[PDB]
DNA sequence: GGTGGTGTGGTTGG
């Protein structure tokens, strides 16, 4: 499968966890 | 974890609890990197100043957990250890340089919605993501505050905690402490001038500092909770084992001993 | 309870 780092309950369901956006925004700001 | 919040279910499916057989207690965090290999901090297994020197038979790994203390009946998986591999140049005498260990499970573990491995970074990922001001995420069942002491109960969380923290510039890490820092470490946490707070703490060692790649949507383990001075103090920052720097050792152990 | 506190469970049986 080679599916390290993809969470069954989040990435695999196209669902975001409650604070991951903070992480992504840090790569900008 | 200080000033974090309760993890969501399945948020960190690579999170592992290192559990002492007897007496029955939380020992450290750890992370699942395949079906058979767990990564943790060396000081969780070997620390002669505290009289700690665990063998394989002394410990279990508990995978898929959310609650700190409850056996999560049909959810968690408990594994025994084949073998422990401590970095041969782990420096417990001075500064916990190379605070890293691998634990090979006696049998592979089947994955689930709650149990899934994190990725380890390659050079490119590490150069891209491990930059000051970028944030990663630390998880653990350790103390909720620096603990003044000696008892603890209210200081421990009921469920796994999570906090996101920014990577700090090396000169700032260096000037923050008189302990000798190395390239096998990085530091993370907010500056006093940033306002927000948060840190790992005692009992969080071995837990992963992860980052989500904006290129491929995967989580990568960039660090291992290693050390600090106090917890969440202003002008102090948590220290983490730099996984990528130690990755050739990781690869050598797995290539030679693995399944 | 069982290596918490409530469930016609829960991140899971009875
Ligand atoms: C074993 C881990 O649970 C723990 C993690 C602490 C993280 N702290 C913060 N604020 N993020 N590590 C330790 O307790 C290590 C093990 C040895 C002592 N130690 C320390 O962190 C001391 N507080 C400082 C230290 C002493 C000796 C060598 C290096 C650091
Ligand atoms: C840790 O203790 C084990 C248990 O026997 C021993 O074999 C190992 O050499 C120890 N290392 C140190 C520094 O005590
Ligand atoms: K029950
Ligand atoms: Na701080």
């Amino acid at each position: 499968e080679a599916d390290c780092g993809l969470r069954p309950l989040f990435e695999k369901k196209s669902l975001e966890d409650k604070t991951e956006r903070e992480l992504l925004e840090s790569y900008i700001d | 974890i200080v000033e974090g919040s309760d993890a969501e279910i399945g948020m960190s499916p690579w999170q592992v609890m290192l559990f002492r057989k007897s007496p029955q207690e939380l020992l450290c965090g750890a992370s699942l990197i395949s079906d058979r290999w767990v990564l943790t901090a060396a000081h969780c297994l070997l620390y002669p100043p505290w009289d700690k020197n665990f063998t394989e038979n002394d410990l279990l790994v508990r995978i898929g957990k959310h609650s700190r203390t409850r056996y999560e009946r049909n959810i968690e998986k408990i594994s025994m250890l084949e073998k422990i591999y401590i970095h041969p140049r782990y420096n417990w005498r001075e500064n916990l340089d190379r605070d890293i260990a691998l634990m090979k499970l006696k049998k592979p573990v089947a994955f689930s919605d709650y149990i899934h491995p994190v990725c380890l970074p390659d050079r490119e990922t590490a150069a891209s993501l491990l930059q000051a001001g970028y944030k990663g995420r630390v998880t653990g069942w350790g103390n909720l505050k620096e603990t003044w002491t000696a008892n603890v109960g209210k200081g421990q969380p009921s469920v796994l905690q999570v906090v996101n923290l920014p990577i700090v510039e090396r000169p700032v890490c260096k000037d923050s402490t008189r302990i000798r820092i190395t390239d096998n470490m990085f530091c993370a946490g907010y500056k006093p001038d940033e306002g927000k707070r948060g840190d790992a703490c005692e009992g969080d060692s071995g837990g992963p500092f992860v980052m989500k790649s904006p290129f491929n949507n995967r989580w990568y383990q960039m660090g291992i909770v290693s050390w600090g001075e106090g917890c969440d103090r202003d002008g102090k920052y948590g220290f983490y084992t730099h996984v990528f720097r130690l990755k050739k050792w990781i690869q050598k152990v797995i290539d030679q001993f693995g399944e």
